[PDB]
RNA sequence: GAUGAGUAGGAGGGCGCGGCGGUCGCUGCAAAACCUUGGGCGCGAGCCUGGGCGGAGCGGCCGUCGGUGCAGAUCUUGGU
RNA sequence: GAUUGUGGUAGGCAGCGCGCGCCUCCGGCGUGCUUCGGCAUCUGCGCGCUCCGGACGCUGGCCUGUGGGCUCCCCAUUCGA
RNA sequence: AAUUGUCGGGAGGGAAGCGGAUGGGGGCCGGCGAUGCGCCCCGGUCGGAUGUGGAACGGUGACGAGCCGGUCCGCCGAUCG
């Protein structure tokens, strides 16, 4: 399948967003939270400190949530659900279920090279 | 009783372009800069070959 | 649709059982449709299978390189098992793209969808042709 | 058909005469009045009908983009001023970076063909990029050589082993570049040698 | 910097469509959104900005 | 063949009936383009005329008043321009007011103005915020022709050409770049229209920097009334 | 086309947890949970997935509900 | 010299050449207005060109490799903290 | 999970950790990165009218007439795809 999307892909930042003094503290996780001390360092945006998010990173809209392949991602969990793409396979890959056994994604397997579409973890339980 | 429909109204913004540099578009907004360069310019190739 | 298409879309565009969804309701969101006479499978107003009088379906048969072409009678809305002008094609490409323009869109059942129904039909002769002698390339050359 | 132009340039898209000027000149009066006072009209040009195209076998999904019209067409490479027929040249990159050898023609395609000449230097009939070229103020009489059956397709790749046939012409091409050369004295020993920078050597300073 | 009030963005809200979800009253704002874009009639564009209007701003008539 | 059913044809002759006055139209306007071209050419050309005729006549005037041993006094100037030089930090309420309605919201911002005694006094509480003189000839078409924008229903359009300054100015005359170059260096009877026409000019930081903002021209500074030297300004920041 | 600072505070749109009414599915050809310098998506809350372990269940979507989201409280219990 | 190509159904807009007349072809020949230089005064059609409604073209290297990529991991360095 | 032992990699002139940019080393990735398409010749399979009959059916109209139409099956020609 050739992809559809012809736009090359422009990422404003590939680093997380890591929650400030989570290297510090283990108890505090990494999943980012907004500081809402009144005295932060952070919260007031001083020069050399962690980052935060903004809306100003936006992706662009006509790439966001492109894989790196060119196509975007449609969670299947079995054959029937794939045929959703038959007409899509420009622009949409399939990715099977964590949970899909071994026997049904070698089902999924062949009906989606049936159909031309792509498989991003084809290999799995295999 | 509707109004004739309308195709042509999401045109993309023209790019603009300066004046100053480009003559086509200078021409375009002022025809009659062609001809003011014409004459400055054979004025002054005038004035050089009688220097 | 024994009621007004407007009104059943109005009705199933908020959900129906054929709505399918992944990725939550922000940017990431995808949606798709199930029923079998959306030629896009896509969940809107033009290709609903529910919310139109006239739909156009166009699925693989059993055996055969056999595709059906079927479509929703006008006047039997109200009959399921009825409801489907069912024919099925065992000719070649070029007699059956002849055949579902001259159902499609020459007797004007639904022209705004002719090219996708001429779509719909390529790829399932392509997945038929595929599935008999399997895979032969891998369609990556642009 | 008329065999100068009307209007000569003074400029690049300004013409020296104006419109009245023009339309005395164009001779639109005895147009006029050979017509009997109005101008002849002429049929707009039938166009073709397209051929009848077969039907396709598949029919995509997606409709593809059509990219809109690009209005500027490519001009021809220019040739530096300093670069002249027979002019001696300095190479900066490749194999044969720093050899000097003379300049022949430009081709089609914008390249220099050069030459050693391949006795003098081991350079053989050869394209370089004129980015990476250095033009001297040495000339070399070059009237004498024929080069004119070689061309851009001369070097083309029908895709190790080197035709003789290539190795006549260029003994050819060679011979009367050399006896030019010959008569500048010292020159068969400028260009059996190679340009270096030595200590102190500043390029922006070098005349060449 | 510009010396503008909230950068020059609108301070004022007003209905853009209905907050009722009964689907004839959303065919109806379809029905009259259409009218109003390509008649442009003032009768139109006021019944398409009433159709908009809470309960309170509807009130009944004698 | 297949009967066409009598809504696709009331379609196709509405659809014809449409194409045929978007025709008619098109040849309406080509042929006044046209007639429009002509004219803006000759008024150009009239414009080009006058303003050298202005120069030399000025050139006489003072000529002829020394050989007679008296003075002659320029007219005053009709038309400034004034820049902002200061931030909009730490603003006063009166400065802040006034530079609103000069339509200088923005550091480095542009824009013409009449000369008056309410404009003039009203220039005069802002001094240190702005810098201002008497643009030339070159200056204003320069301004116009690189960073004039129009003002069309409350949005920025780039005057990428004639129509989009006849669109607000036809009904004055002006239908022109060069209309509204002459009407806003002569302050024409409708340069008020014209002027605020013209979105306020977003000029860049001067190429040479500035000497010192935080005091006056008179002092060897940047701020107040530089008379004629505001055209080199211009040049280095336009 | 213009525009983008934000404590106290207000609001909108979304993310996540556990039930109920429906609907679509997964699972001994291996579910949940947990582990992992495997990979990817989203500005982000989070999400999808490879591999391992585990050995019996679980999830998506539309509504609706709640004892529903922790770094602090000389916070509680347990552990170190 | 430097940064950059956003868009993808338009041959538009503006300016200008060749043919529709001729001669002896770096040019000349007709009617009007001129400051005596010149002038959008005659300036229409067909075919074309351009600084003209946002980048196109050619060549090379490499493709299972000691290759290419990386948001992953451990470190070093400059700046910040 | 805190915390601890062992093995392997790495760093360490009076803290460590951290933000941004590269680089060294490691780890991982083949939708990591294509080999198709068009026009001809040969051979092999499958079907071939606007003709004539049958089966069921549809668009429009008024779930009537009339008009128009596709699918499948059997035949005479056609000798193409
Ligand atoms: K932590
Ligand atoms: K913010
Ligand atoms: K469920
Ligand atoms: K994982
Ligand atoms: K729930
Ligand atoms: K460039
Ligand atoms: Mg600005
Ligand atoms: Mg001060
Ligand atoms: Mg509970
Ligand atoms: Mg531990």
């Amino acid at each position: 399948a050739v992809p559809l999307l012809t736009k090359k892909v422009v990422k404003k930042r590939v680093k997380r967003f890591i929650r400030p003094q989570s290297d510090r503290r283990i108890t505090v996780k990494e999943s980012w939270r907004r500081p809402k001390g009144i005295d932060s360092r952070v919260r007031r945006k001083f020069k050399g400190c962690v980052l935060m998010p903004n809306i100003g990173y936006g992706s662009d809209k006509k790439t966001r949530h492109y894989l790196p392949n060119g196509f975007k991602k449609f969670v299947v969990h079995n054959a029937s659900e794939l045929e959703v793409l038959m007409m899509h396979n420009r622009t949409y890959c399939a990715e099977i279920a964590h949970n899909v056994s071994t026997r049904k994604r070698k089902e999924i397997v062949e009906r989606a090279a049936q159909l031309d579409v792509v498989i991003t973890n084809k290999l799995a339980r295999l | 009783v509707v109004r004739p429909i309308k195709k042509d109204v999401n045109k993309r913004a023209t790019l603009k372009k300066n004046p100053l540099k480009n003559l086509n578009v200078l021409l375009k907004l002022n025809p009659y800069a062609k001809t003011a360069r014409r004459m400055s310019l054979l004025a002054e190739a005038q004035r050089v070959k009688a220097k | 649709t024994t009621v007004p298409g407007q009104l059943v879309w109005e009705i199933v565009k908020k959900n129906n059982s054929f709505l399918v969804k992944e990725f939550g309701n922000g940017t990431a969101g995808v949606v798709f449709s199930k029923e079998p006479n959306n030629l896009y499978n896509l969940h809107s107003y033009k290709h609903s299978g529910l919310a139109n009088k006239k739909t156009v379906t166009i699925q693989a048969e059993g055996k055969d390189k056999s595709v059906l072409l079927a479509t929703s009678k006008t006047k039997k809305q109200n009959k399921p098992s009825t409801l489907l002008n069912k024919s099925v094609m065992k000719k070649e490409f070029r007699r059956m793209s002849k055949a579902v323009t001259n159902q499609v869109a020459d007797n004007y059942y639904r022209p705004d969808l002719k090219k996708a129904a001429l779509a719909r039909l390529s790829a399932v002769n392509r997945s038929l042709k595929v599935a008999k002698s399997g895979v032969k390339k891998k369609n990556r050359q642009a | 058909a008329k065999k100068s132009p009307r209007n000569p340039e003074l400029i690049r898209g300004v013409g020296k005469l104006s419109r009245s000027k023009m339309y005395h000149k164009k001779g639109l009066w005895a147009i006029k009045k050979k017509n009997g006072g109005s101008f002849p009209v002429h049929k707009k040009a039938a166009a073709v009908a397209p051929p009848a195209v077969k039907p396709p076998k598949f029919y995509p999904a997606d409709d593809v983009a059509k990219p809109l019209v690009n209005k500027h067409k490519p001009k021809p490479t220019k040739l530096r001023a300093s670069i002249t027929p027979g002019t001696v040249l300095i190479i900066l990159a490749g194999r044969f970076k720093g050899k000097r050898v003379v300049f022949l023609k430009q081709l089609k395609s914008g390249l220099l063909l050069v030459s050693g000449p391949f006795k003098l230097n081991g350079v053989p009939l050869r394209r370089v990029n004129q980015a990476y070229v250095i033009g001297t103020s040495t000339k070399v009489d070059i009237s004498g050589v024929n080069v004119e059956k070689i061309d851009d397709k001369y070097f083309a790749k029908q895709a190790n082993v080197l035709p003789q046939g290539k190795k006549d012409d260029q003994k050819a091409v060679d011979e009367a570049l050399i006896k030019a050369v010959e008569c500048v004295p010292e020159l068969k020993a400028y260009l059996s040698a190679r340009f270096s920078l030595k200590s102190c050597m500043k390029p922006h300073e070098l005349v060449f | 910097g510009i010396d503008l009030k909230a950068g020059g963005k609108s301070k004022k809200t007003k209905r853009t469509a209905p907050k009722s979800d009964d689907v004839y009253l959303k065919l109806l704002v379809k029905l009259y959104r259409f009218l109003v874009r390509r008649t442009g009639s003032k009768f139109n564009a006021v019944i398409l900005k009433r159709l908009f209007m809470s309960k309170i701003n509807k009130p009944p008539l004698s | 063949g297949v009967l066409v059913p009598e809504s696709v044809l009331k379609k196709q002759k509405r659809s014809e009936e449409w194409a045929l006055v978007k025709k008619q139209e098109l040849e309406a306007a080509k042929k006044k383009n046209t007639e429009n071209r002509k004219l803006i050419y000759n008024r150009a050309k009239q414009y080009a005329k006058e303003y050298e005729a202005q120069e030399r006549e000025l050139i006489q005037l003072k000529r002829e008043a020394r050989l007679k041993g008296g003075f002659y006094v320029d007219p005053e100037a009709k038309l400034l321009f004034i820049i902002r030089i200061r931030g909009i930090n730490a603003m006063a309420p009166q400065t802040k007011k006034i530079l609103q309605l000069l339509r200088l919201r923005q550091i480095f911002n542009g824009v013409f103005l009449k000369v008056n005694k309410a404009t003039v006094n009203m220039l005069h509480r802002v001094e240190p915020y702005v810098t201002y003189g008497y643009p030339n000839l070159k200056s204003i078409r320069e301004l116009i022709y690189k960073r004039g924008y129009g003002k069309v229903e409350k949005q920025r359009i780039a005057l990428t050409d004639n129509s989009v300054i006849e669109q607000v100015l036809g009904k004055h005359g002006i239908i022109c770049i060069e209309d509204l170059v002459h009407e806003i260096i002569t302050v024409g009877p409708h340069f008020k229209e014209a002027n605020n026409f013209l979105w306020p000019f977003q000029l860049k930081a001067p190429l040479g920097g500035l000497k010192k903002k935080r005091n006056h021209y008179v002092e060897g500074g940047d701020a107040g009334n530089r008379e004629n030297y505001i055209n080199e300004l211009i040049r280095r920041m336009n």
